[PDB]
C-alpha cells in the first residue's frame, strides 16, 4: 500500500540518516508509525474487516503514550546536561 | 548518498513485494502494480442498524477483547507515573 | 566521598614458613640460556630452514608410514609358516 | 495477583514517604513469596498437557506458560531482596543502594508485560504486551536520573526499541494483509505450504531477537548495560530477554529457518570472540549473555524444544543472578569505589578476593564453571540437552560451532577466576560489620542449586513427561 | 552427476561479488569519520570490493572446476575453493607463510562445512529425527540410522575386506575336520 | 556412620588445625576396603560385580531398588579392578610426597589432591558413557585450581593448559557421546556390545571418540600440553597426571570404544599405528634436547604411552594384555621418577635446569642408586614390569602389521639413549659447583621409592600375577570371524 510505504520507508532513512538534531528522530518515529497505520486501515477497508480498524485504534494511544515517554526521557536527559548536541543522546 | 540509494531501492521494492504470493520473485514484485481493475460497489438490505465504525469499535474493544482495553488503562497508568518518576524530585 | 568502610583493617600477606640457606648459587647466563630455550615458541618464525623441518616431519613422514600402513594392511601371515608357502596373501 | 500488587503498591507508595521504600519492597517481596507457595497447586490443570485458550483466545496457558510464570516470579523475588535488604549498614553503602521511589512499581509493570508477552495468542495482545514491557524497561533504565550515563542509555534505548518496534509492528500488518488474521492459530501445515509466509515471519523474528541484542546489533544493548546501575543491569539484563525467548520458542515460527542459523552462528562468533579483550567486569557478562542467547537461539530452529530450552533458561537465569550478586558482595574488598552507581567496573579490582572471602571466590569458582559446561553442574546438562535436540536434527556444522564457541568464552570466563585466585599484598583480618544474612542465604540456595541440582534430573523428566507429553 | 557450467556460474558469482563489495563500499563510506564524499567511497573503500569480487570468482570457480573435474560432489570440492579463497584472502599480507597460513586453513574450515553437508540449516529429510531409526525388522536391509543385534558376515567381508582375522568362513568351522 | 564420621572430621580438624592426617587414615582405609573386595571378587565370571546405581528416580539420594534405571550405574569387572588397584596404591603416596614442602594454606592443597583421586576412583567404577563423562570432566576444574595457586613459576600458563586441551578434546568426546545417545537411546557398558551401528556412522562416531583420546593419552601431534603442565605442578599433581590420569585413556579405548565400534575400528587401525609410531620415535627425539629435569621425565611418558597404544590397537589378546601391565608398571616407574626430579632435588634446590647437575653420587650415593634403578626400569630393563609390557605390546603390534611394530622396535634404543643421557650427567662427574650439599634421600622419600620399585619387580618378575583379574579380558575386545 503506497502512501503508508513510501512514507514509513523516507521515515526510517530520515531516522538513520540524521545527522543534524534529536527532534528529526523523535519526528521520523511518529510518521514511521503513522505510515504503518494507514497502510493497515487501507487494508481494513478492502476486507471490510474491524480487526485492523481495531489495532490502529491501539496504535494511536500506544503512540501517544510513547511520545509522553520519549519526551520525559528527553526532559530528564537535558536536565543534567542544560542542553541538547547535534549528537544528544 | 550511494548507501541511500541502495536502501531506497532494496526496501521499497521489498515492501511491495512482502504482500504477494507468487512463488517467482519478478512476480511477487509485479503484483504490487497490478490494480488495473474497479470495484464493484452492489447493495443490500440485511443491515437495519445504524451501526458505524466507531460504534463497531466500542462493541468489540468493550466485549470481545475487554482484556486488552484493561491492558491498555495500564499502559496509560504508565504514561502518568514513569513521566512523573523521571521528571519530579521528591522530598 | 565513595570510600572503603573504614571498620576494614588490612595487614601484610606473609606465606610464612622456614627460609632455608641457599643451596644453589643461580648462574644468570645459565638462566638466561634456560628462559630462551623454554620460551623459543614466543619467538618462533616460518623460515626456509624451520618451515623444512615443518615439512619433512609434520607432511612428508606421515604419508611415508601411511602409504606403508595401508598397503600392508593384512598382508603377511607368519605363524607356522613353512617351506614353500607363501608368507604373503595378496 | 500481579495485577492487584501493582495498584496497592501505587496508592500505597503514593501515601508513603520516601524512607518507607525498603520496607515497601520488603512488603512486596514476601507477598510475591506468598503466591508462589499458595498457588503453585495450579500446575494440576495442565496433567498429560492440557492447554487452556483464555480471554477470548487473546491468551494461551500450557505447562510451558505456567513454568515460564513461576521462573519469572522466582526471579522478581531473588531481585527485589537485592533493594529491600542493605548488604552493609554503614554510610557507604547506603549511598550505594537506596531503592527509588517507583521502581518497585515500574519492575512490576514490567513483569506484567513479560507475562503477557510469554501467553500471547493473538498479535494485538503480543504488541501491547510488546509496548508495555519496552515502555517499562526504558524508565526503569532512567530512574537513576542523576547518573549521565545512565540517562544517555536510556535515551538509547528508546530509540533502537521504538525502531524495532515499528519493525515488530509492520511485520504483524503485513501478516494481517496476507491472511485476515492476527493469530499463528490459523497457521496450518497446508497454509504453510501454500503460501510463502518465510519474509513475513522471519521480519518478526528478526524484530523480537534484535530486541535482546543478537548479532550483528549487539553493541548498543551491551553499552546500555555497561551503563547502567548495577542492580538495574541485573534486572534489564535478563527478564526481556525470557520473555522473548520464551514466546519464539513457543510459537515455532523459523523451523530450520536459514538466516536463522547464519545469525545465530554469527552470534554465538560474535559473543565469544568479543568478549576475549574486555576488561570491564559488566561488559564482560554482557558478552557472556549475548553468547548464551546465541545457544537458545539455536532452538528456533527446531520443533519438540520444550525440555531443552526450560532446562538451559533455568539454569541461565539462576547463573546470571549468582554472579551478578557475588560481583555484588566481592564491592566490600575492593581498595577503590569508581563512582556510586558501578562501585565495582574493572575485573582486575577483583585481584586476590580469596584472601579475603575464600568461600566468596568458591562460589565463583563454582559459578565460572557452570558457565564453561563442566559436568555435574548445572551447565553442563543444559549444554548437552543443546546438543542433544540439534543433533537430532541434523545441525552438523553448528554443533562444531557451538563447541568451538564454548572454548573461546571458557577464556574470558575464567580470567574472572584467574584474577580472583592471584596474590594481594594487603588482606583484610578482621572487620565488625556482617554482611546482611538475607542476601547470603539466597546467593548460598543459588550456588547450591547449581551445585548438586543435577540430583534431581531423572525425577525431573520423570514429571516432565507427564506435563508436557 | 551431471556437471556444474563452470563459466556461466562463475560469471553470476563476479556479478554478485561486485554488487556485495559495492554495498559493503557504500556502508563503509557511511560509518566512518573523517571528511567524506561520494567520490571517495572508493578512494577509501580500502579495496573491500576487491576483497568481495575476488573471493567470489576463487570460491566458486574452483568449486565447479573440483566437482566437474572429480565427477563427484562431497565435501573435498569445498575444501578446495576454500583454499583458493583463502589464497586470494592471503595474498593481501603479501607475506608467504601468512599466505600458506590462511591456505590451508581457509580450505581445512571449508572441507570441514563441506563435510557436515555444506549448508547452514539442516537437511531435514535425512536427518535422524526424519529417518527410521531403532532396531530393523525381520532380514531388511540396515540404513544408516538404524541398528541390528547382528550383521550379515558377507556384508563385513565386502566392507572391511579379507585379511587380518576377516574371514568368509569362521576358522574353527573351516579348520573341522570331516 | 557418616554423621557420626562428619562429626569425627570436624572434632579433628577443630583441635589439630591439620586435615593431612585424617585424610591419610581416609586413603589407607581406602586400599584396605578395594583389597577386602578383590578378596570377594569372582574370576570365573566375565560379569559385573558390585553394582550400584545413583540418583535413580525413585531414591535420588539412595540405592536404586527399581525396576526402570534412569539414573548412573556403576560396577566393575576384572579390567577396572586393575586400575582400582593402582589408584588406591597410589593415592596415599601422592598424600605422602607432600608432607612436609605444602606450608601456606596446606588444608586445601591437601583437599584438592584427595578428591582429584577419588574422582579418578569413581571413574574407573562409572558402568554408562554419562557418569564416565561427567567424572571424565570432574578433574579438570580441580587441577586447574591445583596447579594455579601450588605451582612454580610458569602455573598459569600450565593451568590454562591443562583445563584447555582437556576440555578441547573432551567436547569431540561429547559429540560421539550425544550421538549413542540419541541413536541408540541407552549410554551403558554392560550390553553395548549387542548393538552394531551401520559401518558409516561407526566410522563418524569413531572420530569423536579417538580425537580425546589423541588429546588425553597424549599422542601426537597434540602432546605439547603435557610437558608444560607436568614441569609447571606441584608434586601430588604430577603424580597423579602421570600415573593415574593418562591411564584413563586407554582404559577409554578398551571400554569406550572397542566394544561399540568393532567394524570402524577395524578400519581405522593403520591411520592409529601412523600416529603411534609418530608419538614414539618423534617425541622420543625430541626428549634429546631438552634441558628441564621434569620436562625430560614428561616427555618419556608420551613415548611409553605410544607403545601402550600400538598394543592395545593390535587385535590379539598378547597385546592387549601388554598394554594394561605397561599401564600399570609406569604408574609404578614414572611417580617414582617425578619424586626424584620434582620432590627431591627441586625441594632441595629449587631449579630445574639441567646445566646445574652434575655428580650427586659423592654427597648423596642412595639418591645416585635410586636414580639408576629407576632409570633402568623407565627404559624397560627386564624383571621389571615395564619390560613385560613393552615386549607384549610390541609383539602384538608386529603381528597386527609386522613392518609398524618391527619398525617400533627401536624405542629401545630411543628411550635408553634419552634416559641414561640425562642420568650419567646426574650422576657421574664432580659434584656440582652451583650447589651446595644437602641432606642425601630421607626416610619418607625412600619409603614412597621403595614402595614403587617393589611393585614394579613384583610384577616383572610374574606377570602372570595379574592374569586371574585380565584373562576374559584378553578375548573381550579382540575382533576375529
Ligand atoms: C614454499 C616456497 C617458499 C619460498 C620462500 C622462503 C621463505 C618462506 C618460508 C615459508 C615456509 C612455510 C612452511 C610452513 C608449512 C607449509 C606447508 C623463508 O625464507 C627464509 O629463509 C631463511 C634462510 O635463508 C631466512 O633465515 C635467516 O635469513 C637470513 C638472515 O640473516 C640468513 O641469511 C639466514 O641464514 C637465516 O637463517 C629467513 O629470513 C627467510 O624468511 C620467505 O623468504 C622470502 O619471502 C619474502 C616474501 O614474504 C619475505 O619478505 C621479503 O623480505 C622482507 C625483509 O627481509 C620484506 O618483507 C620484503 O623485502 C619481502 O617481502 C622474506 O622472508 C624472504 O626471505
Ligand atoms: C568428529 C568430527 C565431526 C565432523 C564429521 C561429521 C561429518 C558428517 C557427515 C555424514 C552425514 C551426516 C551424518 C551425521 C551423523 C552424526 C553427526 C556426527 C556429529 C556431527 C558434528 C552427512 O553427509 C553429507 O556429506 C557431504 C559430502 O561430504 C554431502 O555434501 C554435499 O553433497 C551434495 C549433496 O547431494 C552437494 O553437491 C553439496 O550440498 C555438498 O557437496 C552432504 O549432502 C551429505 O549429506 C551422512 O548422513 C547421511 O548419510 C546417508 C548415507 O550415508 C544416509 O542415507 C542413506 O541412503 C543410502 C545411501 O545414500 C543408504 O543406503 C541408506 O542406508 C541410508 O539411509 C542419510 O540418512 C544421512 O544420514
Ligand atoms: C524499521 C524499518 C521499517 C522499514 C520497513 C521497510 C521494509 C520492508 C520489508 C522489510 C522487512 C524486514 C526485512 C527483514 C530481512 C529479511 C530476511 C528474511 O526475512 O529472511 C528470509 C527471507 O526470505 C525471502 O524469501 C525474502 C527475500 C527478500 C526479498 C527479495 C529482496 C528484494 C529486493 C530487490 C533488490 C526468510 O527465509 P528463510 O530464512 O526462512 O530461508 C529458508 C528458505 O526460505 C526456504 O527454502 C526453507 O524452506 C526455509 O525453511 C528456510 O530455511
Ligand atoms: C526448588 C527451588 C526453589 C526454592 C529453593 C530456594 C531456597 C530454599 C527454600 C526456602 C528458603 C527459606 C529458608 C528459611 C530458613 C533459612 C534461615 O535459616 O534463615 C536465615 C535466612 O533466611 C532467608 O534468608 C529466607 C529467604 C527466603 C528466600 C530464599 C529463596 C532462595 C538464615 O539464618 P541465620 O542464622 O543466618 O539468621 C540469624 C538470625 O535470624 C538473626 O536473629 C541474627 O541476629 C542474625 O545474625 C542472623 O544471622
Ligand atoms: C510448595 C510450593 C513450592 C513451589 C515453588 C517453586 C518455585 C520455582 C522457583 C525457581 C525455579 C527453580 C527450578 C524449579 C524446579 C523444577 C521442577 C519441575 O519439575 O519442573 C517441571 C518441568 O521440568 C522442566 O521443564 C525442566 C526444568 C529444569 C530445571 C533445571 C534445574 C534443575 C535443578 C533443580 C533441583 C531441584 C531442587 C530441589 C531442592 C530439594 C514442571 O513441573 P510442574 O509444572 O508440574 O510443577 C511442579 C509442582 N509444583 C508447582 C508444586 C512445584
Ligand atoms: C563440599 C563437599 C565436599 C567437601 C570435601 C572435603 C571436606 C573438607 C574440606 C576441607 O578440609 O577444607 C578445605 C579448605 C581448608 O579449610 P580451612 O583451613 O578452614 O581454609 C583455610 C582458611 N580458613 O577450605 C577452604 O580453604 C575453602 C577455600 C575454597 C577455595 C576456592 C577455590 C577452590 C574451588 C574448587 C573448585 C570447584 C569447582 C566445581 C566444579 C566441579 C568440580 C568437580
Ligand atoms: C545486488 C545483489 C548481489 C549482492 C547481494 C550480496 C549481499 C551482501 C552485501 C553485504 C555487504 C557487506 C556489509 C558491510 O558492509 O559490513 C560492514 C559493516 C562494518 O564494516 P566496516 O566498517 O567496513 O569495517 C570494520 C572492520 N573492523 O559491518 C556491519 O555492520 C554489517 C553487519 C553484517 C551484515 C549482516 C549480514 C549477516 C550475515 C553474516 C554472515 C555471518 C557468517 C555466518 C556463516
Ligand atoms: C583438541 C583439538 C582437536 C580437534 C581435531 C581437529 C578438528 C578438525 C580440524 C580440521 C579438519 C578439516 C577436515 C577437512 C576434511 C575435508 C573433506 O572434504 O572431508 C570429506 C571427507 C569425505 O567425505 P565424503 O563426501 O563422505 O567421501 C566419502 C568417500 N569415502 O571426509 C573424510 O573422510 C575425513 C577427511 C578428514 C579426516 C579427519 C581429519 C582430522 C580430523
Ligand atoms: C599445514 C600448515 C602448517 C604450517 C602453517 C601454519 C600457519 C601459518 O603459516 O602461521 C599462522 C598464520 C599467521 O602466522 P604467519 O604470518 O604465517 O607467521 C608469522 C611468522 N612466521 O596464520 C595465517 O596465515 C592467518 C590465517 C587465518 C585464517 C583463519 C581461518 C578461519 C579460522 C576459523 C574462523
Ligand atoms: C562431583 C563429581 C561428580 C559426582 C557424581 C557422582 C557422585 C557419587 C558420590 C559418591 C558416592 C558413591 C560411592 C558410594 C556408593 C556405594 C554405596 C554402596 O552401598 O554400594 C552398593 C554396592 C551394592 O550394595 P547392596 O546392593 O546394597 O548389597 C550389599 C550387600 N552387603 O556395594 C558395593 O558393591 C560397594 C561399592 C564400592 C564403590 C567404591 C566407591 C569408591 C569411592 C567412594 C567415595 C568416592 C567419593 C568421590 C568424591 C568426589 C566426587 C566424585
Ligand atoms: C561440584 C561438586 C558436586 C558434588 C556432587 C556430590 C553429590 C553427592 C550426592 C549424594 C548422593 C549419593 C549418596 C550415595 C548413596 C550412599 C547411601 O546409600 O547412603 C545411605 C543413605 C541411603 O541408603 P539406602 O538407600 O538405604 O541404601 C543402602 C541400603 N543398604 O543415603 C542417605 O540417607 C542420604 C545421605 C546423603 C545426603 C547428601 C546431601 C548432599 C550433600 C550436602
Amino acid at each position: 500500500m503506497f502512501i503508508g510505504t513510501i512514507i514509513l520507508v523516507l521515515s526510517f532513512l530520515g531516522f538513520v540518516f540524521n545527522r543534524r538534531n534529536i527532534i528529526l528522530a523523535f519526528i521520523c518515529l511518529e510518521t514511521m508509525l503513522l505510515g504503518i497505520n494507514l497502510i493497515l486501515l487501507r487494508n481494513s477497508v478492502l476486507f471490510d474487516d474491524i480487526s485492523g480498524s481495531l489495532f490502529a485504534i491501539v496504535i494511536i494511544i500506544l503512540a501517544g503514550v510513547e511520545s509522553a515517554i520519549g519526551l520525559s526521557l528527553l526532559v530528564s536527559y537535558y536536565r543534567l546536561r542544560g542542553v541538547i548536541n547535534s549528537y544528544g543522546i | 548518498l550511494p548507501l541511500v540509494l541502495i536502501s531506497l531501492i532494496v526496501l521499497t521494492i521489498s515492501g511491495l513485494m512482502i504482500y504477494s504470493n507468487d512463488s517467482i520473485l519478478i512476480n511477487k514484485l509485479l503484483e504490487a502494480f497490478g490494480n488495473d481493475y474497479n470495484t464493484i460497489i452492489t447493495q443490500d438490505w440485511f443491515n437495519i442498524e445504524n451501526t458505524t465504525l466507531l460504534t463497531t469499535i466500542g462493541n468489540v474493544l468493550l466485549t470481545n477483547n475487554a482484556f486488552i482495553l484493561l491492558v491498555l488503562a495500564i499502559v496509560l497508568l504508565l504514561g502518568i507515573i514513569g513521566p512523573i518518576s523521571i521528571t519530579m524530585k521528591h522530598k | 566521598e565513595l570510600k572503603p568502610s573504614s571498620a576494614i583493617q588490612r595487614g601484610p600477606l606473609n606465606k610464612g614458613g622456614w627460609d632455608a640457606p641457599h643451596a644453589l648459587h643461580n648462574d644468570g647466563a645459565i638462566d638466561r640460556y634456560a628462559h630462551w630455550r623454554t620460551f623459543y615458541q614466543e619467538r618462533f618464525k616460518y623460515t626456509r630452514a624451520t618451515g623444512k623441518s615443518t615439512l619433512i616431519f609434520l607432511v612428508a613422514f606421515p604419508a611415508l608410514i601411511g602409504y606403508v600402513a595401508y598397503q600392508s594392511e593384512g598382508l603377511f601371515e607368519f605363524a607356522g609358516k613353512r617351506r614353500g608357502e607363501s608368507v604373503t596373501t595378496r | 495477583m500481579l495485577i492487584l500488587a501493582i495498584i496497592s503498591l501505587i496508592t500505597f507508595v503514593s501515601m508513603s514517604k520516601l524512607s518507607d521504600n525498603r520496607a515497601i519492597i520488603r512488603l512486596i517481596n514476601i507477598y510475591l513469596i506468598l503466591v508462589l507457595v499458595l498457588d503453585s497447586f495450579l500446575y494440576l490443570l495442565f496433567l498429560n498437557n492440557q492447554t487452556y485458550t483464555v480471554m477470548g483466545e487473546l491468551l494461551i496457558f500450557n505447562s510451558f506458560t505456567f513454568y515460564i510464570d513461576m521462573l519469572i516470579y522466582f526471579i522478581m523475588i531473588v531481585i527485589s531482596s537485592l533493594y529491600g535488604y542493605n548488604l552493609y549498614n554503614n554510610n557507604l553503602y547506603k549511598t550505594l543502594f537506596e531503592p527509588k521511589k517507583e521502581l518497585i512499581i515500574l519492575f512490576l509493570i514490567n513483569i506484567l508485560g513479560a507475562l503477557l508477552i510469554v501467553h500471547s495468542n493473538d498479535f494485538i495482545t503480543l504488541f501491547v504486551a510488546i509496548e508495555l514491557q519496552s515502555y517499562s524497561i526504558y524508565l526503569i533504565t532512567a530512574i537513576y536520573n542523576s547518573s549521565y550515563k545512565a540517562s544517555k542509555a536510556s535515551m538509547l534505548y528508546f530509540f533502537m526499541g521504538g525502531i524495532l518496534s515499528i519493525l515488530i509492528a509492520y511485520s504483524i500488518n503485513t501478516y494481517y494483509s496476507v491472511l485476515n488474521s492476527y493469530t499463528l492459530h490459523s497457521l496450518d501445515s497446508l497454509i504453510i505450504n501454500t503460501l510463502d509466509l518465510n519474509l513475513i515471519l522471519i521480519a518478526l523474528s528478526l524484530g523480537l531477537l534484535f530486541k535482546i541484542g543478537i548479532a550483528p546489533l549487539h553493541k548498543w544493548l551491551i553499552s546500555i548495560y555497561e551503563n547502567t546501575p548495577i542492580l538495574i543491569t541485573i534486572y534489564i539484563s535478563l527478564i526481556p530477554k525470557i520473555s522473548i525467548l520464551s514466546y519464539l520458542v513457543l510459537s515455532n515460527i523459523s523451523i530450520n529457518s536459514l538466516v536463522i542459523s547464519i545469525l545465530a552462528i554469527l552470534t554465538l562468533l560474535v559473543g565469544s570472540v568479543g568478549g576475549l579483550l574486555q576488561i570491564k567486569i559488566k561488559r564482560l557478562l554482557a558478552f557472556s549473555g549475548l553468547t548464551n542467547a546465541g545457544y537458545m537461539m539455536l532452538l528456533l530452529l527446531l520443533n519438540n524444544n520444550e525440555f531443552s530450552y526450560l532446562y538451559y533458561i533455568t539454569q541461565y537465569s539462576i547463573s546470571h543472578l549468582a554472579i551478578f550478586m557475588i560481583i555484588i558482595f566481592s564491592i566490600y574488598y575492593i581498595n577503590y569505589i569508581n563512582n556510586q552507581y558501578n562501585p565495582i567496573i574493572y575485573v582486575n579490582q577483583l585481584k586476590g578476593l580469596i584472601h579475603d572471602n575464600a568461600y566468596l571466590v568458591l562460589s565463583m569458582a563454582i559459578v565460572v564453571f557452570s558457565f564453561i559446561g563442566i559436568p555435574p553442574l548445572l551447565g553442563f546438562f543444559g549444554k548437552l540437552n543443546i546438543l542433544m535436540s540439534i543433533l537430532n536434527n541434523g545441525y552438523y556444522f553448528i554443533s562444531i560451532v557451538l563447541i568451538v564457541a564454548s572454548l573461546i568464552s571458557a577464556l574470558y570466563y575464567l580470567y574472572l577466576l584467574n584474577v580472583s585466585i592471584q596474590d594481594k599484598n594487603n588482606i583484610l583480618i578482621n572487620s565488625n560489620e556482617t554482611v546482611s544474612s538475607v542476601l547470603s542465604y539466597i546467593l548460598s540456595s543459588l550456588i547450591i542449586l547449581i551445585t548438586f541440582g543435577f540430583i534431581y534430573n531423572s525425577l525431573i523428566i520423570d514429571i516432565f513427561n507427564v506435563y508436557f507429553n | 552427476f551431471h556437471p556444474y557450467n563452470t563459466l556461466g556460474l562463475a560469471t553470476q558469482s563476479a556479478m554478485v561479488g561486485l554488487g556485495a563489495g559495492v554495498v559493503a563500499a557504500a556502508a563503509r563510506n557511511s560509518l566512518a569519520t573523517g571528511p567524506r564524499n561520494i567520490l571517495t567511497t572508493f578512494s577509501k573503500s580500502g579495496g573491500v570490493v576487491t576483497i568481495f569480487t575476488g573471493a567470489s570468482i576463487a570460491y566458486v570457480f574452483t568449486y565447479c572446476s573440483a566437482a566437474n573435474l572429480r565427477e563427484r560432489k562431497d565435501g573435498w570440492n569445498h575444501m578446495w575453493a576454500g583454499a583458493a579463497t583463502g589464497a586470494v584472502l592471503g595474498a593481501r599480507t603479501k607475506l608467504v607463510p601468512a599466505f600458506i597460513g590462511w591456505t590451508v586453513l581457509c580450505g581445512a574450515a571449508c572441507g570441514l562445512f563441506g563435510w557436515t553437508g555444506a549448508r547452514f540449516n539442516a537437511d531435514r529429510k535425512a536427518s535422524l529425527e526424519q529417518s527410521p531409526k531403532g532396531f530393523v525388522q525381520e532380514d531388511a536391509h540396515q540404513t544408516f540410522w538404524e541398528v541390528v543385534h547382528r550383521r550379515p558376515l558377507s556384508l563385513t567381508v565386502e566392507q572391511l575386506g579379507e585379511g587380518r582375522g576377516i574371514n568368509a568362513v569362521p576358522i574353527a568351522t573351516a579348520t573341522e575336520a570331516p | 556412620i557418616l554423621l557420626s564420621s562428619l562429626y569425627l572430621f570436624n572434632r579433628i580438624l577443630a583441635w589439630q588445625g591439620n586435615v593431612k592426617h585424617f585424610y591419610l587414615f581416609a586413603s589407607n582405609l581406602l586400599l584396605l576396603f578395594i583389597v577386602v573386595l578383590y578378596i570377594n571378587f569372582n574370576t570365573f565370571s566375565n560379569s559385573f560385580q558390585f553394582n550400584f546405581e545413583l540418583f535413580n528416580s525413585l531414591n535420588p539420594f539412595g540405592l536404586s531398588n527399581s525396576d526402570i534405571s534412569n539414573g548412573l550405574l556403576f560396577g566393575i569387572d576384572g579390567l577396572s579392578l586393575t586400575f582400582i588397584l593402582l589408584t588406591v596404591l597410589l593415592i596415599p603416596l601422592t598424600l605422602l610426597g607432600n608432607w612436609y614442602n605444602i606450608n601456606f594454606n596446606s588444608n586445601l592443597y591437601y583437599t584438592l589432591v584427595l578428591a582429584i583421586g577419588l574422582v579418578i576412583l569413581l571413574n574407573f567404577w562409572a558402568l554408562d558413557y554419562i557418569s564416565f563423562y561427567i567424572l571424565f570432566e570432574a578433574t579438570l576444574p580441580l587441577l586447574f585450581i591445583l596447579i594455579h595457586i601450588y605451582g612454580s613459576s610458569d602455573s598459569e600458563r600450565a593451568s590454562f593448559y591443562v583445563l584447555m586441551f582437556t576440555l578441547s578434546g573432551s567436547l569431540f568426546m561429547l559429540l560421539s557421546i550425544v550421538v549413542i545417545s540419541i541413536v541408540l537411546n541407552t549410554t551403558n557398558f554392560i550390553n553395548h556390545n549387542l548393538f552394531v551401528l551401520s559401518l558409516d556412522l561407526q566410522t563418524i562416531i569413531w572420530l569423536g571418540l579417538f580425537i580425546a583420546i589423541m588429546v588425553k593419552t597424549p599422542l601426537f601431534p597434540i602432546h605439547v600440553w603435557l610437558p608444560v603442565v607436568h614441569s609447571e605442578s606441584p608434586l601430588a599433581g604430577s603424580m597423579i597426571l602421570a600415573g593415574l590420569i593418562l591411564k584413563l585413556a586407554l582404559y577409554a579405548i578398551l571400554r569406550l570404544l572397542l566394544p561399540l565400534l568393532c567394524e570402524a575400528q577395524i578400519l581405522y587401525t593403520p591411520m592409529i599405528y601412523i600416529i603411534s609410531l609418530l608419538t614414539i620415535i618423534l617425541t622420543s627425539l625430541a626428549t634429546l634436547r631438552q634441558i628441564d629435569l621434569k620436562v625430560i621425565i614428561a616427555y618419556s611418558s608420551i613415548s611409553h604411552m605410544g607403545i601402550a597404544i600400538l598394543g592395545v590397537c593390535s587385535n590379539t589378546s598378547l597385546g592387549i594384555y601388554g598394554s594394561i601391565v605397561l599401564g600399570v608398571a609406569h604408574g609404578f616407574v614414572s611417580p617414582a621418577l617425578f619424586l626424584i626430579v620434582g620432590g627431591i632435588l627441586y625441594d632441595r634446590y629449587h631449579i630445574r635446569i639441567v646445566n646445574y647437575y652434575k655428580g650427586l653420587t659423592t654427597y648423596m650415593p642412595q639418591l645416585a642408586t635410586y636414580i639408576i634403578i629407576l632409570s633402568f626400569a623407565n627404559i624397560g630393563t627386564p624383571l621389571t614390569g615395564n619390560f613385560t609390557g613393552e615386549f607384549l605390546s610390541l609383539q602384538g603390534g608386529f603381528i597386527r602389521n609386522p613392518i609398524i611394530g618391527g619398525i617400533s622396535c627401536i624405542s629401545v634404543l630411543l628411550a635408553a639413549i634419552y634416559q641414561l643421557k640425562l642420568t650419567n650427567k646426574l650422576t657421574g662427574g664432580i659434584s656440582s659447583i652451583y650447589m651446595h650439599r644437602t641432606n642425601d634421600v630421607t626416610i619418607r622419600e625412600k619409603f614412597i621409592m621403595n614402595i614403587l620399585i617393589i611393585s614394579t619387580l613384583i610384577i616383572g618378575i610374574c606377570p602372570q600375577i595379574m592374569y586371574n583379574l585380565l584373562y576374559w579380558t584378553v578375548n573381550n575386545y579382540i575382533y576375529i570371524i
